[PDB]
């Protein structure tokens, strides 16, 4: 008896700034061939069927654990939430071939307002999917692929791909937050489904990309990892390694002037990863060692300045990355003994952060061996 | 392979919880319950856990959720913590007093561990809220099991820091204020024996009031809304608690919202109190303490309605500080009520008897210390502060009367026959408390008896008289008659056995520049309201000491005192040394240059220093030591930041490579301080570095006197 | 009721006009671009409110006492009237202003939606018990009624139809007390009567006129002046029907619901009062042609009620035949078509078995 997905659709508009949320979605005007208007119209009357819709529907999310357990999260069939998605369908589809024709010329306002009306829509789909499995696993059942929204997102995220502007930057970095949702919704068969997004992911991760972008990013590589054929997936032999550019970002970050917070995440997202797939020859192996050793050592600089409990939760935060980064460090030593030649390189650096790092680690009360003992690995 | 037993692990303490879940439900039941998983060809080459009543299971399930805790490092990966939440969400859905507290716990953890995803806090959102409402239905042996786990859980949720509001969802954040509202019109936070509980909604509260972006939680008249159902159920559980402290915090917080509130609401002079129909009544709650406080006079307990009086006035006082108002001003409550409350609170310490007015005392003493805050916004000309002095007095008064002070005071003359019964009664931390309000006292009343009474303080040998004297002892001085030369007793009563004796006259030091200073008014506070709830302590004060000492340059003076000064700087205490560290170039800034007796000061302090590392051979006194170094070189702009430089190449030029990285990353800090590539801040310094270098390298020559060896070394210097 | 969040989310009430509630919740476009993305604001709260639908929850088992059965008293539905407010009203001073069709589609909007609140809700009413100028939405909606009976626009024909529902419903469920509130609405109403007010509205008129024979101090009014009343223009109206569309199946239903009150007012317990008994006379022919000309029972429900309005014509023209007891110098004028009509019915009465003693009765007199 939730209705957090109908609260979330139907509330003050999602969007900060331009008011566009699934509400006016449903009371959107048509003013303001296959994508008729009518059929614009028909979509927002079909997410307003499934508003009055979810509430009558009675469920249990999750029959067996272990079921609920495969999808992280229990789900109630709400037949609404499909009916929802029509309305995202017809709104994520518009402008999308506008885009294409701005960028063929070498119309623009069009375009614009239906982006930033589509990132409503990929907000409220996130909701949407997010209460109901129904309305995904529609989405994500394919002949061997894709739903025709799901196709229109691809469109999206190629412009993901795309170098973004300023603009296109926070639409693609809602996209990935969409992603993440997506990934964590699919099922273990929809996860080869999700290996398209693969070829999208590289350009997604850039340089130019913003951070929160890259946050989300992470995430989506991780949830992809699980499924064993994605997990090799991940560096190119020696073609560009994938993961490489992540974690060259992490290293040296473009966009500077971003909270250093979600910073922060995206660095300890990608420690989480890093575990997930210790779980389940390389220039990328090399390259790893570097941005895994600046972070620690941005870490116990912190600490060293900090003193007493972490009030901030900034500096909590590292004390708990320090540690995780030890320990992904200790393996980034059992796991290669080259490791330690590609590492010389920041091994300058290394090798002054590791000894604070064991006091710090000896101190906290949450620190245990397994996690002093990758310490001592490093340091000696 | 780790990983794959960690897995099966996961999966036996899956089958576990659900085997809980299914007893919830009562269709089928499975004990005795082998689990699947961990089933080994060891056992017959199994004994998988069997369980045979429901306390079993939960005990397996604690000794499981454990388990999962200990290896929650290694096992969180990104949305490993989605299962694991749900499965805590399960877990809380019926809670175990300390299986429920466990849990709570490990859902916390998770949420820090890997952030918190919208949709599965929903479903451990709702079961939260639903114990929070069985609380009160709950026995506390059941529910205070969990609930200081509650708490922490509570803080992480509800962080007072940035962005806590972003974690909860804000329908969540709505409904737990609206959750939180209703408690407080049920009265079940003043019912629930433990007061952290009703803390814990409070700290919600303020959290909702000051840091959460207004309206995120819930819309800005509903919020007002459930700040009012709190302010209802706070008036009535004060009243019925012996001490409202527990509360008076999140009251003084929504009364300074509120006059934010309404100061932008009088202009696109009304009090504080009538501009505020919720402060109003707030208002009728301090007054009702008053009057039943008057009118009671011994029927009422003297300790519960002086602590509820006391509340209110120190709540009045707070505003009356913090809130400022000739288009618009703001009313405060007349001291002329305080004087109508005085009599009582006279009377009452007389109806007190001697053992019922220590704990009278100590709520007058609070009483006192608001009434101080209220003269510290507003000094009281001269008979208010008069009797208070006198009043603060009293528990020594009664002992004084005997003494030339007593003579001279004015108000003494009463004091002595009024102090004898309320003294006995007067507690030796209470009095202590006057004291400390009795040297904020100002000099225009009971000069006499003032001056006096901080000599006394610090004549007495108690040290908590002594340390209220020593707070308020530099002002004194400076009062009495020079601002510039500290008094012999005091000096002699510098040294105290409490080291924080030693820091609050480390502030007084820093302090006393701006005693030659006109003395500036002086608020308790003085500023940042206090919450609801020392060699270092050397260098804090000496930073702000500094600045106004006029000691850029002065003269041997300086000299000598930055001689013991650099002693210290180098003191055995790794922290010693430490934080410190940059209070040297906070010295830097203190000093009006880095050159000549300065620069000799670097230079003596350096060899000293080499001196002792070479005896210490301990990397933690090494690091503090580079690490301070490097900030002086760093704050100059001049030759000490080369001279810095070139000892911190001949750290780096040494075996250790710990010695090197701090000097580089000393090297590091100052080329960002000098704000120049690499190449123009070695431009700049490029002779002298360079030369020191080849200084060095005659120092290798001395040391061969192999080539080979010899030029891998030079290279790796290069 | 969790019946009422769909309702408010719900395809346009109103037949056609493409109206959103999602407008009624959000839409761009008293004026001045602020407040009313506030209002806007507090309709989004609302629904927030609406969404989890603690409060519709076991039948309402809370509230008792007067207002029994009451429609689950909802916190969110006094928040959604205020946005309502920036709506309907705003007409209302376009209407005191000597376009104005597009501010009517909202307004009628938002009446709908009022409609909705104000019965499935406890809170709204709770306003309404709220008192005078309070509940100041009611004062507005009287203005509007009471002007829209003296304009006759397509857009005031409707707008008529809704005012007077909603004061009904409202009427309904309140206290005897909570009525002499509503007394107010018993001079407005008069007009509505007349056949230039719409005929919808006249027969939501002919029910709050029953409403009124209810209330003491409504009572009184219905026959308070000496020329008048300020009642019979309902026995007019049925009698002579002004409609061009003139659908059987609606002067039926306004006799109906006058019979109705008759006998309510009967059970309760001029040259106006002679008016109804004239009137029921007329209709008990109207209803008896209906079915006369088929023969046997109702192949209709309607049927059956006009069949229904027919043995309580009989009946009340029994029990008008106890009243006045000097029934027939009134009657004498229209007596030879009552004659005509009343016997035949009698004979209609007998045959079917459910017609009661005591309506047997009253048949027996005629
Ligand atoms: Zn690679």
């Amino acid at each position: 008896q939730g209705s957090i997905l109908i609260n979330l659709l139907l509330k003050q508009p999602l969007i900060p700034g331009s008011s566009l949320s699934l509400c006016h979605l449903l009371s959107s005007s048509s003013e303001s061939g296959s994508f008729s208007l009518s059929a614009l119209r028909e979509a927002q009357n079909l997410a307003f069927t499934g508003l009055n819709l979810v509430a009558r529907n009675e469920c249990s999310r999750d029959g067996d654990p272990a079921e609920g357990g495969r999808r992280a999260f229990p789900l109630c069939q709400l037949p609404g939430a499909v009916h929802f998605l029509p309305l995202v369908q017809f709104f994520i589809g518009l402008h999308c071939q506008a885009l294409q024709d701005l960028a063929a010329a070498k119309p623009e306002d069009s375009v614009c307002i239906l982006e930033g009306f589509s990132v409503t829509a990929l907000s409220i789909l996130q909701h949407l999917v997010c209460h109901s499995g129904a309305v995904v696993s529609l989405l994500l059942s394919g002949v061997g692929g894709q739903h025709p929204l799901l196709k229109m997102l691809l469109h999206l995220l190629a412009f993901s791909s795309a170098a973004t502007g300023h603009l296109q930057a926070s639409v693609l970095t809602q996209c990935l937050k969409v992603l993440v949702k997506l990934a964590e919704n699919t099922s273990c068969d929809f996860l080869p489904r999700f290996q398209c997004v693969f070829q999208v992911l590289p350009k997604c991760l850039s340089p130019e990309t913003p951070l929160p972008s890259v946050l989300l990013a992470v995430e989506l590589l991780s949830l992809l990892a699980d499924h064993d054929q994605l997990a090799p997936q991940l560096c190119s032999h020696s073609e560009g390694c994938l993961l490489l550019l992540l974690y060259m970002y992490i290293t040296s970050r473009p966009d500077r002037v971003a909270l250093e917070t979600q910073w922060l995440q995206l660095e300890q997202e990608v420690v989480w990863l890093l575990a997930k797939l210790g779980v389940q020859n390389c220039q990328c192996n090399v390259e790893v060692v570097r941005a895994l050793t600046v972070m620690l050592h941005r870490q116990w600089l912190t600490v060293r300045r900090a003193g007493g409990p972490p009030r901030t939760d900034q500096q909590r935060r590292t004390v708990r990355c320090l540690r995780d980064t030890v320990l992904l460090l200790h393996g980034l030593s059992q796991k290669d003994k080259l490791f330690m030649m590609h590492c010389v390189e920041v091994l300058h650096q290394f090798d002054q952060v590791m000894p604070g790092v064991s006091m710090l680690i000896r101190g906290l009360p949450d620190v245990t061996d397994c996690e002093e003992a990758a310490l001592d690995d490093l340091c000696a | 392979i780790f990983g794959v037993l960690t897995k099966e692990l996961l999966q036996l303490f899956e089958d576990l919880v659900y085997l809980h879940r299914r007893n919830v439900m009562g269709h089928a039941v499975e004990w005795p319950v082998v689990m699947s998983r961990f089933l080994s060809q060891l056992d017959e080459h199994s004994a998988p856990l069997q369980l045979m009543s429901m306390q079993n299971l939960e005990f397996i399930e604690v000794t499981l959720l454990m388990v999962l805790t200990r290896i929650i490092a290694i096992v969180f990966f990104r949305r490993q913590e989605l299962l694991l939440w749900q499965i805590g969400c399960v877990l809380l859905e019926y809670g175990s007093p300390k299986i429920k507290s466990l849990a709570i716990s490990f859902l916390t953890e998770l949420f820090q561990l890997g952030g918190l995803p919208a949709q599965p806090a929903s479903t451990f959102f709702s079961s939260f809220l639903e114990l929070l409402k069985h609380l009160v239905e709950m026995d506390t042996d059941q529910l205070k099991l969990y609930e200081e786990p509650l708490s922490k859980l509570i803080k992480t949720l509800f962080p007072f820091e940035a962005e806590a509001y972003r974690n909860i969802e804000p329908v969540y954040l709505n409904m737990l204020l609206e959750k939180l509202c209703v408690m407080f019109e049920d009265g079940v936070l003043m019912r629930l024996k433990s007061d952290l509980l009703k803390a814990a909604l409070c700290h919600l509260l303020q959290y909702f009031l000051k840091f959460v972006p207004a309206g995120y939680e819930s819309a800005l008249q509903v919020r007002k809304v459930y700040v009012r159902n709190i302010c209802k159920a706070l008036l009535d559980v004060l009243g019925i608690e012996v001490d409202a402290e527990y509360l008076l915090g999140p009251l003084y917080a929504a009364l300074k919202m509120e006059s934010m509130e309404i100061i932008e609401e009088i202009q696109c002079h009304v009090d504080m109190n009538q501009k505020s129909i919720l402060w109003s009544a707030l208002k009728q709650k301090a007054e009702s303490l008053q009057i039943s406080l008057e009118y009671s006079g011994l029927k009422n307990p003297v300790i519960e309605m002086l602590e509820g009086i006391a509340v209110v006035l120190q709540l009045t006082a707070l505003c009356t500080v913090h809130c400022s108002h000739p288009s618009v001003v703001i009313t405060w409550m007349s001291l002329d009520f305080y004087t109508k409350v005085l009599k009582s609170c006279r009377s009452l310490l007389e109806s007190v008897q001697k053992l019922d007015l220590e704990a009278t005392i100590d709520k007058v003493v609070k009483i006192y210390d608001a009434l101080i805050y209220m003269q510290v916004n507003s000094s009281f000309e001269d008979h208010i502060l008069e009797d208070l002095c006198g009043m603060l007095s009293l528990p020594w008064i009664y002992s004084h009367s005997d003494d030339g002070c007593l003579k001279l005071t004015t108000f003494a003359a009463n004091l002595l026959t009024l102090s004898c019964r309320i003294s006995d009664s007067y507690s030796p931390q209470a009095q202590s408390r006057c004291v400390f309000l009795l040297t904020l006292f100002p000099r225009r009343i009971f000069l006499e008896w003032r001056t006096a009474v901080y000599n006394w303080a610090l004549q007495s040998s108690h040290e908590v008289i002594r340390a209220s004297c020593v707070s308020g002892f530099f002002i004194l001085l400076q009062q009495q008659n020079s601002c510039n030369r500290v008094p012999k007793i005091l000096i002699d009563k510098v040294k105290d056995d409490s080291d924080i004796v030693k820091k609050e006259f480390a502030s007084i030091l820093g302090q006393l520049v701006c005693t030659l200073h006109g003395m500036f008014y002086l608020t308790s506070s003085l500023t940042e309201p206090f919450s609801e709830h020392v060699k270092l302590a050397f260098i804090d004060n000496l930073h702000h000491l500094c600045k106004h000492l006029d000691f850029r340059e002065d003269e041997t003076d300086v000299k000598a005192v930055l001689g013991t000064l650099l002693n210290l700087m180098e003191d055995p205490d790794k922290d010693v040394r430490v934080a410190f560290s940059g209070n040297i170039k906070h010295i830097l800034e203190s000093l009006d240059s880095e050159d000549g007796f300065i620069k000799e000061l670097f230079v003596l302090r350096m060899k000293e220093a080499y001196t002792h590392a070479q005896i210490s051979r301990n990397n933690e006194l090494k690091d503090t030591l580079i690490l301070t170094t490097g900030d002086i070189g760093r704050a100059a702009k001049g030759d000490l930041v080369p001279f810095a430089l070139l000892h911190l190449l001949h750290c780096l030029l040494s075996k250790s490579a710990s010695v090197s990285g701090a000097a580089y990353t000393e090297i590091r800090a100052l080329v960002a301080a000098k704000s120049v590539k690499l190449q123009s801040f070695f431009s700049q310094y490029k002779k002298p570095i360079c030369q020191f270098l080849v200084e060095s390298l005659h120092s290798s020559q001395m040391t061969a006197l192999d080539v080979a060896h010899q030029r891998e070394m030079a290279l790796n210097t290069l």
